[PDB]
């Protein structure tokens, strides 16, 4: 299985208050391991996943000083953007950042990320090459020239190639059992009426980790695709995941249909049919 | 023929360290002009000479205040001994949108307040490059063929180099088409179609949702690049089937609406015996087709009166200039 | 710009009356983050909702999770209720046992 690390930072402006709310959240493989929130009692980065508690007080303070710096940056940056668009100060607005690196199952760096969004839309993003900038909205084209000519690409590129990947490897070793564990999915097929003469076969995968999974339906062992209903993979709430795929088949043809489950934890793809009774 | 076009513009203050510091700034300025081919407080003045053709831009803006379009504009130092500036222009609802780049021969006086080469009243300059879309935001139907407009003019002397076409949407950004100087490099089955207007309109066929988002026709020339962006929204109107179910006790009326992207769904119910709208609506979890449209079910529970009623489950959605209906009836 | 929440209501373990398992409301992919979310049992706010953690994904959309101790019963009508800036009225999504 692949692996990833992300830091998500957000500032949301609040009409009438000088300080935006700023929140930084760190993730490994989409799972939270640290968090900072300025609206807390006394803000500081906090440990979220239990394996993260092996970082000492110095670490939290070092990260905390980074958040405190960024908080002012986001305040100023939100205000400049508020200015540029001649927007009203009586509304709420959102400024976001996400950085980090993607690791393949061979632990190569696959992509480094540095991107910003305003109001939920790409504003500017560092391309996969870590050398060039893609400015979604014209406003950002001014910034792009600034950050190309000034050549501030290698600054962030080095960190993504270096520290991002070194700390992600550190966490995987320290957190192996939960981050490296796989759980095979538990699968079954249920059978549901739809209308006279037609039924829904629904293919369930329960309790798996990681979340990546592929569900397919096959007819005479030919994977159809069209007319297949699927749902966004969802957390079970206990650390594992769920997904299902359903298809409508004519009454009595159910046994020609096969669900296939592909998942890191399985040693061989699963093949299921609806099994009446038994 | 021969004419002059003018526009209230802003312009950015030269202090570069600060620009590197944060994403934008708010420093004011004033207006810009040029000679065209038709066919108390003070403002700065920019005087730029037309070499090349500015495409459909002239007429478009000649009747722009008359047709009632709000026209942003903003000039900038392509920087941080001559000097070169770049402007951007947006016509809002009409849609033309453009990047111009300009030069000044410099040896010969400058303005103390701002570092701009001035001359007999004004900043004398001349424009040698443009990049326009006439299609700033575009809504196509799923699977149709999208042509995303992009022109550009080069002043003779400029050799083109690339015509990158990137997609940025949501989290990710990926290349689409890459025209080098002499060969193509499509990554998503897109064809691109003596010193005057060119065309770089990308063409996209059989759109699938992965094709939705923000496209950056990026025209890298010999000295400088000028991007223009085109927003591609993709619409898939739903289809709507009302039917009842569940065995005549707990008469659960139920409305399947599906095959629709984007996520916004409005579901209005009607009951009659000419009575109107009603309430108690209730939805289902969010499942999606394989291609990435969405499905859901509004399971308003049926109450027959004493002889019967008609329940009219309708939705409205982005593509529909009209709410799609489904009428069924019901008994004791 | 603004994006409507994608809302799923389900059981952690497969629904069986008696014993135990929990009820989850997964509210995903919405923007901006200001939001109101309730669990309902027969239209009544469920007083004990154990967790309302907030996190945000890669497409610049926030996602949260509202869940509590659960034992399914036929008489009741569990549901999840959402208010969001994109929703002119609160949105109510009913739980299906096998969905």
């Amino acid at each position: 299985g692949p692996h990833s690390m992300r830091y998500f930072e957000t500032a949301v402006s609040r009409p009438g208050l000088e300080e935006p709310r700023y929140i930084s959240v760190g993730y490994v493989d989409n799972k939270e391991f640290v968090r900072f929130d300025s609206d807390a009692e006394n803000p500081r980065y906090e440990p979220r996943a239990p394996w993260m508690e092996q970082e000492g007080p110095e670490y939290w303070e070092r990260e905390t000083q980074k958040a405190k710096g960024q908080e002012q940056w986001f305040r100023v940056s939100l205000r400049n953007l508020l200015g540029y668009y001649n927007q009203s100060a009586g509304g709420s607005h959102t400024l976001q950042q996400m950085s980090g690196c993607d690791l393949g199952s061979d632990w190569r760096l696959l992509r480094g990320y540095l991107q910003f969004a305003y109001e939920g839309r790409d504003y500017i993003a560092l391309n996969e090459d870590l050398k060039t900038w893609t400015a979604a909205d014209m406003a950002a084209q001014i910034t792009r020239r600034k950050w190309e000519q000034s050549g501030a690409a290698e600054h962030y590129k080095a960190y993504l190639e270096g520290e991002c990947v070194e700390w992600l490897h550190r966490y995987l070793k320290n957190g192996n059992a939960t981050l490296l564990r796989t759980d095979s999915p538990k699968a079954h097929v249920t059978h549901h009426p739809r209308s006279k003469g037609e039924v829904t076969l629904r293919c369930w995968a329960l309790g798996f980790y990681p979340a990546d999974i592929t569900l397919t339906w096959q007819l005479n062992g030919e994977e159809l695709t069209q007319d297949m209903e699927l749902v966004e993979t969802r957390p079970a709430g206990d650390g594992t995941f769920q997904k299902w795929a359903s298809v409508v088949v004519p009454l009595g043809k159910e046994q020609n249909y096969t669900c296939r489950v592909y998942h890191e934890g399985l040693p061989e793809p699963l093949t299921l049919r609806w099994e009446p009774s038994s | 023929p021969g004419v002059d076009v003018v526009l209230d513009c802003f312009l950015v203050k030269d202090g570069a360290h600060r620009g590197a510091l944060a994403s934008s700034e708010d420093r004011a300025r004033a207006s810009l002009v040029l000679k065209q081919v038709p066919v108390d407080d003070p403002p700065i003045i920019f005087e730029a000479s037309v070499d090349l053709v500015q495409i459909p831009q002239a007429e478009a803006l000649l009747h722009a205040d008359a047709s009632g379009k709000e026209v942003t504009c903003e000039i900038s130092r392509y920087f941080l001994t001559a000097a070169w500036f770049m402007a951007n222009v947006q016509v809002s609802g009409g849609g033309p949108s453009i990047s111009l780049v300009m030069k000044t021969p410099r040896v010969l006086w400058h303005p103390t307040l701002n570092l701009p080469l001035s001359p007999q009243g004004t900043v004398r300059t001349a424009v040698e490059f443009q990049v326009m879309t006439q299609t700033q935001s575009l809504s196509f139907l799923l699977g149709s063929s999208a042509s995303l407009d992009c022109g550009f003019s080069m002043a003779p002397g400029l050799d083109l180099i690339s015509v990158e076409w990137r997609l940025q949407h949501k989290g990710r950004g990926q290349l689409v088409y890459s025209w080098t100087a002499g060969q193509g490099q499509a990554v998503r089955k897109g064809a691109t179609l003596l010193g005057m207007a060119r065309d770089a309109s990308l063409t996209l066929p059989g759109l699938t949702i992965q094709d939705e988002g923000t496209y950056i026709c990026q025209i890298t020339t010999s000295l400088y690049r000028a991007q223009q962006i085109i927003q591609l929204n993709i619409q898939a109107s739903p289809k709507v089937r009302l039917s009842l179910a569940n065995e005549a006790l707990l008469p659960t009326l139920i409305c399947d609406i599906a095959g629709y992207y984007p996520l916004d769904v409005v579901v209005t119910w009607t009951r009659e015996e000419s009575p109107a709208q009603v309430s108690g609506a209730s939805f289902s979890s969010l499942r999606q087709s394989v291609a990435g449209t969405y499905s859901i079910s509004s399971s308003l529970t049926a109450e027959p009166g004493s002889a019967g009623a008609t329940y009219t489950c309708q939705v409205t959605h982005i593509s529909l200039e009209e709410p799609l209906g489904a009428s069924t009836q019901v008994v004791p | 710009i603004q994006r409507t929440p994608k809302i799923q209501v389900y059981s952690r373990h497969p629904a069986e009356n008696g014993k135990s398992n929990f009820l989850n409301c997964y509210v995903s992919g919405f923007h901006p983050s200001d939001i109101e979310v309730d669990l309902l049992k027969n239209g009544e706010r469920i007083e004990k909702v154990e967790h309302s953690d907030l996190s945000f994904s890669k497409d610049w959309s926030f996602y949260l999770l509202y869940y509590t101790e659960f034992t399914p019963t036929e008489k009741d009508e569990y549901a999840c209720r959402v208010n969001h800036v994109t929703l002119s009225q609160p949105k109510i999504v009913k739980w299906d046992r096998d969905m």
